[PDB]
C-alpha cells in the first residue's frame, strides 16, 4: 500500500529524470555544450537526391542531413545521419577531456518508423580512443550492440574501462539491422568523469 | 478557381517537396 | 492497494508513451519523415508585417510562419499557421501511400494562451484524400469538429474507414472558435496503415 | 491505500502540466508569443572566438549566442546568452501589456553540467518595470536570488505587487554563482494578469 | 551612460521586434 | 586510406569546430 503523496514523488522524480535528457547524465558528445564531428572517414553520406527545397517553382536546393546531427538533440523521425552501406565512421571532438565510462545511442522508436520496423538502426559497434590526434592508432574501450528490440534510447557502461582519459573519440557502426541500403544514427551520447 | 490555386506556389516561404521517394530514416 | 513496484511500472508506461510523439502511432504527415504541403489552394496568409528581422537599425525583413509548420513538431505559442478567414485548406503529400485511419490535430493549450481563451483554433473540419493527383475531385474521408475545451491533443478515428489508400490528403478548415481575425493551426498529423 | 486508476489520473495529471511549458503558466516573455529583447544596455556579450563555422576547410563565422536565446525554449547546456562579469541586463518588451506576477528563470541542471556545477547561474538579480519607453526611471517590481541547490526552473511570486501593468520589463543580474568569466542566463518568463 | 548604451543594437546578430502589434497564435 | 580520408570535410555541409575552449554554458 502506498500512500499518495508517495505517488505524487514518485512522478515528480521520474519526470525529473526525464526533463534531464531522458537518463540523467552530462554528454560531452553534444554539440551545443562544445563537442564536434571532425570526420567521417570514408563514410559515404546516403544521398537520395529527394529532399527539394524550391521558390516560385524555381528548384534550389537538395536538402539532407548532416553528420553533424548526430550530436544533435531533435530525433524526430527522419532527423538521423545516413551513411551508405551498415559500415560507417564518426570521429567527435569531445567538449573536455574525459576519462569515458559509457555512450548511449538511440534511433527512433518502432511505434513511429513505418511498418513498426527499424532495419536502418545501427546494429553492432565499436568505441575507439584517441589519445591526441586522430591519425594515430585508436585504442579500443568497447565493442556493443544496439538491440532493436530494447528501448530506443540505450546505455553501454565499458567493463573494466581504463583509467585513460581522452578528448577525441570514434563511433564505429559495423552491421545494421537489415536495411539494404544505408544505415541511420539518430543520436549518439559519450558520458564519463572529467579531469579532477 | 480556388481548386486551381496556390497561394503557397506564390509566396517567399521556400516549399520543399519530396521529388524521389522517402528520405532515410 | 498498489506497490511502489507497479507505480514504478505505470510511470514507465506512461513516460515512454509520452516520449512516442505524445500518442504512440506513426505520422505519415510528419516533415521531417517525408510528408509536404503542397498546396494551400486560395487560403490567404493572415500577414500582420509585426515580426521585422533586423541589423544595426536596418530593417531587414518580416517574418512569418509558412504552412509548412503545421507537420513540424515545435508547437509553441505562435508557432502556427495562420490563415485570414475561418475557412482554410492545406493539401498535404503523405511521405509513404496508406490506407488513412485518424488524423490528429492540436493547438496550443488555453492555460499557455492570453486571457486563457483560444478562439483562433479551428472548430470544424474535414479531411479529402485524392486517389492521384489534387486536381480530380476528393474522397471525402471525415468531418470532425475540434474541441476546444478538450485536450490541447486530439485524435479522430475515421468511423468506418474505405479500404482505399492515398498519398494526398486536404485539411479543410471550415469554421474556427470565433476569432474575427484568423485561425491558427499548430499541427496536423495523418496515421494509417502502409501497403502490406 | 490508491488504486490503480488513481495512479493513472495522477500520471495524466502530471505530464498534462510537463507538457504545458512545464509550469503551466502563459509566458509574456516567450519570442513567439510576440516578446522580444529591445536592449542589453550596456551588458557586454562574452565573446571566446571558439564556435567556428567552416566549408571545404575555409573559416567562415564564429557563433555565439544572441541574447534573444533567453526567450527561446531551448534550454541544452550551452544554449544561453553569456554576459562577461556578473552584473547584466536584458530588456524585454513582453508581448502583452500586463500587471506582471511572477517571473521564472532556469538554468541548466547540474546533472548535465561538467563537474556537476554551475557557478555560471545567476545570483541575485531584480525585476524594473517601465511604464512606457524604456529611458525613464525603472520601478522595481522585485529582488530575487536564484538558488543554485533547487530546482533548474524556479518560479518567483511577486510580493505585495502593485496595480500596476507593463509592457517592457528588465531583468538584471547582479551576481552569479561563483564563475570567474561569465554569466549565462538559459531562460527568463514573465507572468501575470493582461488588460481585463 | 549604462541606461543609454544597448550593445545588442550594435552587434551582428540579427534583433526581432513587434512593430503592429502580437503575432498570430 | 580510409584512416586518410574524412569526407565531411569536402561536403556542402558546414563543420563546426571548437578552436578556444568551450562555448560559455
Ligand atoms: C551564420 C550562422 O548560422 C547559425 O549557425 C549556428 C551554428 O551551427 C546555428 O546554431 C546551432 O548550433 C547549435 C550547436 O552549437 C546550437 O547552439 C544552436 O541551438 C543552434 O541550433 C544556428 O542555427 C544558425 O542560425
Ligand atoms: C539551405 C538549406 O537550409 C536548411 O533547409 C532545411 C530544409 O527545410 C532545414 O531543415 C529542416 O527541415 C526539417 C524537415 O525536413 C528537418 O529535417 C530538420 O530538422 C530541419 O529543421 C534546415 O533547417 C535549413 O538549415
Ligand atoms: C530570413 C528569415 O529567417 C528566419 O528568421 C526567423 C525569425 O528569427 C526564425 O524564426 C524563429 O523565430 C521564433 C520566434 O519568432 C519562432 O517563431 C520560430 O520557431 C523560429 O525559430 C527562423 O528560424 C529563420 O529561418
Ligand atoms: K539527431
Ligand atoms: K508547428
Ligand atoms: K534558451
Amino acid at each position: 500500500g502506498v500512500t499518495e503523496e508517495q505517488v505524487h514523488h514518485i512522478v515528480k522524480q521520474a519526470l525529473q529524470r526525464y526533463s534531464e535528457d531522458r537518463i540523467g547524465l552530462a554528454d560531452y558528445a553534444l554539440e551545443s555544450g562544445g563537442a564536434s564531428v571532425i570526420s567521417t572517414r570514408c563514410s559515404e553520406t546516403y544521398e537520395t537526391k529527394t529532399a527539394l527545397l524550391s521558390l516560385f517553382g524555381i528548384p534550389l536546393w537538395y536538402h539532407s542531413q548532416s553528420p553533424r546531427v548526430i550530436l544533435q538533440p531533435d530525433v524526430h523521425p527522419g532527423n538521423c545521419w545516413a551513411f551508405q552501406g551498415p559500415q560507417g565512421f564518426a570521429v567527435v571532438r569531445l567538449s573536455a577531456r574525459i576519462r569515458p565510462t559509457a555512450v548511449t545511442l538511440e534511433h527512433v522508436p518502432k511505434a513511429l518508423s513505418p511498418n513498426s520496423t527499424i532495419s536502418s538502426a545501427p546494429k553492432d559497434f565499436a568505441i575507439f580512443g584517441f589519445d591526441e590526434d586522430l591519425q594515430q592508432e585508436g585504442t579500443l574501450l568497447g565493442k556493443f550492440t544496439y538491440d532493436q528490440d530494447g528501448e530506443p534510447i540505450q546505455t553501454f557502461h565499458f567493463q573494466a574501462p581504463t583509467m585513460a582519459t581522452y578528448q577525441v573519440v570514434e563511433l564505429r557502426i559495423l552491421t545494421n539491422w537489415g536495411h539494404p541500403e544505408y544505415t541511420c544514427i539518430y543520436r549518439f551520447r559519450v558520458h564519463g568523469e572529467p579531469a579532477h | 478557381s480556388c481548386a486551381l490555386s496556390n497561394n503557397f506556389a506564390r509566396s517567399f516561404h521556400p516549399m520543399l517537396r519530396y521529388t524521389n521517394g522517402p528520405p532515410p530514416l
